[PDB]
């Protein structure tokens, strides 16, 4: 417990030596690029490698070669973060980035010899002025139908000699067969490109994008209103134009290029806009809605052939706009702030981001014993019926508490069940009584159990309501379990929503996102001989499963199915679990609501549902099976992880009943406008030069 | 089945020995430089021009002679082919018999130390398409893991399967396509209102499909509703006396005969499609009265015609035959067999050869199958590169009504594509047809 | 001539339009919204068969002078046909598409727009004329396709393909969905809401249209290329025509409400949530 | 002689100058009628 | 017409 002036244990710096390899390498082949992260000079860089790399037990990805540091066999299975706070009382957080900051200096010293620190810029990308183009205009004409010998199209990536006119002549085509005046060797086969394509009805332009490179927290501080930073770096880059070590910065050149070339009282704008401190011309071209910018984060999914750059830390969510216009107005939106990460202890930082479900891997390693699958000929020693399970009788209308309701449409469906869900969170966040210090929690018990299941009830009901020509044919919506994923990504970003700025419900929040994502993934599943939409309430699970409900095999195909996720070590394996679980139930739900009081809608969908019989003889063969000199392990690790509520009937009926009285209650206050989840940007009028 | 005597008319001891080696000597004699760039081309047509295309039996596999048939019979008989003769390549049929044999041949373990488990023909069609073949390993009494995730093509490939007896190849071929058969017609039924989805629970396919034709779940008598006959017109005109009591099944043997016999012949597609597809629901139940009238309805037969679909010509599917015949002209065993004594454990160039003489045997002066079956693809249709027969429609439905005079043609379809595939010569039966595609 | 008589549903189509309501003006304002909806859904199924690739435009398309003088013709022959047998009401309707043949310099969204916007523009409550104006409006856009499709001039080829009866398919598509559309929203239908309706189609379009080019200005750096242009050797476009022709009755008209919203962070085998697509064959190499 | 016909006039007029009140009025009692191809007939036996 | 490949007009005339 030394007060950590400067150093740390030698245990700690391999530790650490080996995190930075792990970090610089992790794309393979790359032991030498300027992916340095700037600690002490931007405070979002720092949490963002606690959050990914110091604080997570090793675990090497696929990489099979070997890799400069050497061997990563002594660090496995161990958090930086955990080590350093039990040896240490844990200091401030100053000291610490200071210290990180310096070994990574020495690091980059070390290897790659000399070449200077400081990058992971920030992306603005910018396109149009007015119109018709900020860049040099090297548009391109991507008509098709000519190239030489292969699938290409036509390209005429134009010189800067380009330059256009004035308003003499208004028609994209005249101005373009205007200026063929010598085009070096050129000239004939773009003149026979024209005569080719004019007609088919189709020209085009495009011309690229540009993309600023500022830093964040070093230029945008104070100054707010993103924009305001954004000019005001913009007019500092002109300057007798000599500089070092400055790049991305040629765009006052590039301006001049085009201001020089259209007119004159875009000049005279132009230079009273600079050196007078008041002359904005950002101009946001939509309306920015909730997630600003669009964060990198690695994965051990391989991101795909979308790469960009080894430098761009943030990023435009490219639903928000910008384009350099004189005389135009900014609206009013409340997403203009700039709002910086707050320093933390380190300590709170860390434990606001855990949960236990993603240590399942490290567990299954330390325990060992992967269980080996069925074997047919096992198969026939052990079931002894063979019978198929058909079961057609009727229900007793006795004791079924009447509470489905079929006349509340589904968006209404939609906003209460967000709604509920937040109610839920709000609820779980104050614990008595949250004194200091907190150590250590995890998330409730039994809270995704509640995602889960308050997510299966509104998709079954999307369906239900589908299939009963309930719903317009212009106003449907597939996976009404997108809204709540959505929904539950950005929920502390939204003006007076009771969680602005919590910092304790993103776990939480976090949890129920990537479930609801989970449960369309079985009752949507398109098998694999004719692939196809089916809109039914169990043919999701004979095609997951690739078995019949009446099968003498289908408990045993489940439970393979899990087996499957289970080995390899799989946080996979809990989530399908519950979600097999709640459509089971959800079945012999539905069955029996609509049998007792809706007799016609019940004999149009009999035929879509299982039945409240085979259901429980189906739940009572899985309980049975995992308690059984096998599929043991499964069932001590799965409670060991989550609440055993399921496998109670008279438990997973009080929570449907209690969100069907929820709805009954406060449907009467339901009128709130449906928070939009698109990515397709908004667009403002901007009627400018465009002749 | 063969102790009607044998040894006495249609087994000699094998003459075939000097019939085999001068068939190598001429192949190889034609497998020479390139005078004759056509392999399997000049010796399929020897002598011309002969046997004019067009005399009143360019449709038959025979000619009038009743000796011919005798001695096809007979050369079938000697190899152990034997059943794949009588009855043809007839799915219900021969899953029958062929489990018949299988139960027969190991009787002690079955039926007597009950060490392993045994279905009837009858119940593996009830399962689903993919329990199906799990159902079938578990009575072949092969190791494999039961849950899979993959096409049955790719999970096949994934053991031994050097496998034992031919039984297992063949019901292995006969599944594949009885799950052909129910794809082709729940995708092509298919109207505006069915819709008639994938794995659906066979009693819920009964259901749904009653509840369209007569908009009721029960049954009722196809052939009087009005979705019946939307595309043409039809008539009661059925004996409407009860024998013996009101409320006609809409299974009854009497009244499926009745109409197939009297106008199955002047109908659409659709009403074929919903002849059969009444069929299929009733097998896919237990229904045993559906499993007696699947033995008339000639959508059972022509289920080989799904087999060809590699963009080969047909003197390569030759030439791919004769390959594995002079595979098998080195190694001692087995020269022959005498009989189709059902316990006779059938091997591979045994079915080789059998296919061979089958399919080019002639009378002294008239073509064989493969001649004919040639001439009227190349001259007939004019079409090489044999995956075109299913491309077109008009094609098809020549080469359909061609194929129906005789039901030795998909006999003569069955055995030939059995030994025709491209891997055969290395590997097993049904090895082979799931490397072909 | 012998594929309009090998059909069941001509004579449902015939009575749909312009019923004689009681003594009342006798279609004459449906006439003019009928003129009116011929006379721009001409310009508008022409510019969407603009931008199209080979083998799915008519041989009437590609020739350069005289190109608006023969459809007239072709038209008008239609007519002569459909007036030959009893439909003196298919008839009009080929007249009108044949006199607006003149200006030719997804869809059922332009049609309820325009039935609105002109319907409050004339009438700026009665409602049985509301529904059978629409039910004439709507039937009129399915009859202008099945007309359009009685082309392609392809000596025997094009029609033996496994349909050739695909009248009675498309009018029973059309006939579901209009009867729910029908029956679901217009309805308790007075002098407010039409206004209403008219706002929000006419923003749905525009939402529509942007998209469209938002995302025709972001299709070209992607690495995700669709051909749309295959081939124009004379033995692929027949594949193509094949398989357009099967598989054309395997989608449907209905709109989802969140198509453009996507899931992250998927696994391998949640990633068929992110396609948005009906029948989706899966290609292996 | 389309863009002429008595009813081509107001489909090219959607910048109102006045010509959606006198369409209505012509509409509603006014008999309006489409252009015939049998006048198009005399037109093109004429040119040709 | 007569096309079906002509870019230019073949226009005859008949009647039925």
């Amino acid at each position: 417990k030394d007060v950590f002036a400067g150093f740390v244990t030698k245990k700690l710096k391999t530790l650490l030596d080996c995190n930075f390899a792990l970090y610089y390498n992790f794309k393979g082949n790359g032991p030498d690029a300027g992916s340095f992260l700037d600690f002490v000079d931007e405070p979002e860089q720092f949490y963002w490698f606690v959050e990914h790399f110091l604080s997570v037990k090793f675990r090497v990805p696929k990489h099979l070669k070997d890799k400069n540091i050497h061997n990563f066999t002594p660090c496995l299975n161990r958090s930086w973060v955990s080590e350093f706070l039990k040896e240490y009382e844990e200091p401030f957080v100053n000291p610490v980035m200071k210290f990180l900051d310096k070994e990574q200096r020495l690091f980059f010293t070390y290897n790659f010899g000399d070449v200077e620190p400081q990058g992971k810029y920030t992306y603005f990308p910018v396109k149009e002025f007015h119109k018709y183009c900020i860049l040099p205009p090297l548009i391109k004409t991507n008509i098709k139908d000519g190239e030489s010998g292969e699938f290409l199209k036509y390209q005429l990536n134009k010189e800067e000699y380009k330059v256009f006119l004035s308003s003499v002549g208004s028609q994209m085509t005249a101005i373009k067969n205007l200026y063929s005046t010598v085009e070096d060797e050129q000239r004939k086969q773009l003149l026979k490109v024209i005569i080719e394509n004019e007609s088919t009805n189709d020209i085009s332009v495009q011309c690229p994008t540009y993309n600023i490179k500022l830093h964040y927290t070093k230029e945008c501080a104070n100054s707010n209103n993103i924009l305001k930073c954004i000019d005001e770096f913009l007019r500092k880059t002109c300057e007798k134009k000599t500089e070092s070590k400055h790049p991305s910065a040629d765009l006052c050149e590039h301006l001049q290029f085009l201001f020089e070339s259209l007119k004159n009282p875009y000049l005279d704008n132009f230079k009273k806009f600079m050196t007078n401190s008041d002359f904005t011309l950002i101009k946001p071209q939509s309306v920015w809605n909730v997630p600003i910018f669009d964060i990198y984060k690695p994965k051990n999914y391989l991101d795909s052939v979308q790469n960009l750059d080894t430098e761009c830390f943030k990023k435009l969510n490219s639903k928000n706009l910008i384009f350099l216009s004189f005389h135009d107005d900014i609206p009013n939106n409340p997403y203009y702030n700039v709002e910086l990460q707050e320093i933390v202890k380190l300590s709170t930082y860390t434990y606001s981001i855990f949960d236990k479900l993603y240590n399942f891997f490290f567990v299954f390693k330390k325990s060992g014993a992967p269980i080996s699958p069925v074997s047919v000929k096992e198969l026939s020693h052990n079931i002894t019926d063979f019978s198929f399970k058909e079961d057609n009788s009727e229900i007793q209308c006795q004791n079924v508490r009447k509470s489905l309701d079929l006349e509340v449409d589904v968006e209404t469906m939609k906003g209460i069940a967000a709604e509920k869900l937040c109610k839920i969170i709000e609820k779980f966040i104050l614990t008595k009584d949250d004194a200091s210090k907190p150590e250590k929690s995890d998330i409730h018990r039994g809270f995704r159990i509640l995602c889960i299941l308050i997510s299966t009830h509104v998709e079954a009901y999307n369906i239900v309501r589908q299939l009963l020509n309930m719903e317009s044919m212009i106003s449907l919506t597939r996976y009404t379990s997108l809204y709540i994923h959505k929904f539950f990504k950005s929920v502390t970003l939204l003006k007076g929503n009771f969680l602005y700025k919590n910092n304790k419900a993103i776990r939480y929040s976090r949890a129920c996102s990537k479930a609801s994502l989970h449960v369309p993934s079985v009752l949507y599943r398109r098998n694999i001989y004719i692939p196809e939409t089916f809109l039914s309430l169990y043919l999701g699970l004979s095609n997951l499963v690739s078995s019949n409900p009446s099968s003498p095999f289908f408990e045993y195909a489940i439970i393979e199915f899990l087996v499957t996720y289970y080995n390899k070590g799989s946080e996979k394996f809990v989530l399908y679990f519950i979600s097999i679980i709640s459509v089971l139930y959800i079945n012999e739900y539905y069955y029996e609501q609509l049998s007792c009081f809706y007799p016609k809608e019940f004999e149009l969908i009999k035929s879509r549902m299982i039945h409240p019989n085979i259901v429980d003889r189906i739940l009572k063969g899985i309980d049975n099976l995992m308690k059984s000199t096998r599929y043991d392990k499964m069932r001590t690790m799965y409670l060991d992880f989550e609440s055993s509520d399921i496998f109670s009937r008279e438990k997973v009926f009080t929570a449907l009943y209690n969100f069907d009285s929820f709805i009954k209650t406060n449907e009467q206050l339901k009128k709130k406008n449906l928070e939009e989840i698109s990515e397709i940007p908004v667009q403002l009028e901007t009627s400018n030069d465009g002749i | 089945f063969t102790n009607k005597e044998a040894q006495k008319e249609s087994s000699p001891i094998g003459d075939h020995g000097t019939f085999f080696r001068k068939l190598l000597t001429h192949v190889r004699t034609i497998k020479e430089n390139e005078d004759i760039e056509n392999k399997g081309e000049t010796l399929i047509l020897g002598d011309n021009k002969i046997d004019v295309m067009n005399s009143n039996d360019f449709f038959f596999t025979t000619n009038s002679n009743v000796k011919f048939m005798e001695n096809l019979d007979d050369i079938t008989n000697q190899y152990g082919l034997g059943l794949i003769n009588h009855l043809g390549p007839h799915l219900i049929a021969l899953g029958h018999f062929t489990v018949l044999k299988l139960a027969l041949k190991n009787y002690k373990n079955y039926f007597e130390a009950k060490s392993i488990k045994f279905f009837s023909w009858q119940k593996i069609l009830e399962f689903s398409m993919s329990d199906r073949f799990k159902v079938l390993d578990m009575m072949c009494d092969h190791e494999s893991v039961y849950y899979s995730e993959k096409k049955r093509r790719k999970t096949y490939l994934k053991v031994d399967r050097s496998n034992t007896s031919m039984e297992c190849n063949i019901l292995e071929y006969l599944l594949h396509y009885f799950n052909k058969y129910q794809l082709e017609i729940i995708k092509t039924t298919q109207d505006t209102d069915f819709d008639l989805h994938g794995m659906m629970e066979h009693k819920y396919i009964k259901d749904y499909f009653f509840s369209f034709m007569c908009n009721d779940p029960k049954e009722c008598i196809i052939y009087h509703t009005n979705q019946f006959k939307k595309e043409a017109n039809e008539e009661n005109t059925f004996p409407e006396q009860e024998e013996p009591n009101r409320q006609i099944s809409a299974f009854n043997l009497y009244l499926n005969y009745y109409y197939f016999m009297k106008r199955y012949s002047s109908y659409g597609v659709k009403k074929t499609l919903y002849v059969h597809l009444l069929n299929l629901t009733g097998l896919l139940n237990y229904d045993t009265r559906s499993y007696v009238t699947s033995l008339y309805l000639p959508g059972y037969y022509n289920a080989v015609e799904m087999s060809f679909t590699e963009e080969k010509e047909f003197s390569k599917l030759f030439e791919s035959l004769i390959q594995c015949i002079e595979k098998c002209h080195s190694d001692q065993a087995r020269q022959i067999s005498k009989d189709s004594n059902l316990l006779n454990d059938i091997t591979k160039c045994d079915l080789c050869k059998g296919a061979f003489l089958y399919s080019n045997m002639k009378f002294d002066e008239v073509p064989s199958m493969l001649q004919k079956f040639y001439l009227y693809l190349t001259k007939g249709l004019k079409i090489q590169k044999v995956s075109s027969l299913i491309k077109t429609l008009d094609i098809y439905q020549d080469y359909s009504n061609f194929l129906s005079h005789d039901i030795n043609w998909y006999t003569f379809l069955f055995l030939f594509r059995l030994t025709s595939f491209k891997e055969i010569s290395k590997k097993n039966v049904a090895e082979a047809m799931y490397l072909n595609i | 001539l012998f594929s309009t008589m090998l059909s069941n549903n001509v004579d449902n189509l015939d009575k749909a339009y312009g019923l004689s309501e009681n003594i009342q003006v006798a279609t004459s304002t449906s006439a003019f919204l009928t003129f009116a909806y011929v006379y721009n859904g001409s310009i508008m199924d022409s510019v969407t068969n603009s931008l199209l690739p080979p083998y799915a435009k008519k041989p009437i398309t590609q020739l350069k002078y005289g190109k608006t003088f023969v459809f007239s013709n072709y038209f008008m022959l239609a007519s002569k046909m459909y007036d030959m047998l009893n439909y003196k009401n298919l008839s009009l309707l080929c007249e009108y598409q044949a006199v607006a043949s003149a200006n030719f310099y997804l869809a059922a969204e332009a049609s309820k727009y325009l039935f609105f916007y002109f319907f409050t523009n004339l009438y700026l409550f009665n409602r049985n004329f509301f529904m059978e104006l629409a039910n004439g409006f709507m039937y009129a856009f399915c009859f202008f396709a099945i007309s359009q499709m009685y082309a392609y001039f392809e000596n025997i080829n094009f029609y033996i393909t496994s349909n050739f009866r695909f009248l009675d398919r498309y009018y029973g598509v059309f006939n579901k969905y209009f009867i729910n559309y029908a029956r679901i929203k217009l309805k308790e239908i007075t002098s407010d809401l039409l206004i209403k309706y008219e706002r929000e189609a006419y923003l749905s379009m525009k939402k529509y249209g942007y998209l469209g080019e938002v995302i025709a200005a972001r299709l070209s750096p992607k690495d995700k290329i669709m051909n749309y242009v295959h081939e124009t050797n004379d033995d692929v476009m027949s594949n193509l025509r094949r398989y357009d022709m099967e598989n054309a009755f395997k989608n449907k008209m209905s709109t989802y409400v969140d198509d453009f919203a996507f899931f992250d962070d998927c696994g391998k085998n949640e990633q068929f949530l992110n396609e948005r697509c009906d029948y989706c064959p899966v290609i292996e190499e | 002689w389309m863009d002429s016909s008595p009813a081509g006039f107001y489909f090219s007029n959607y910048q109102n100058p006045y010509v959606r009140k006198d369409l209505h009025d012509k509409v509603l009692s006014q008999k309006f009628e489409p252009p015939k191809m049998n006048q198009w007939n005399k037109v093109l036996k004429s040119l040709i | 017409a007569d096309i079906f490949f002509y870019k230019y007009g073949i226009i005859y005339g008949f009647k039925v």
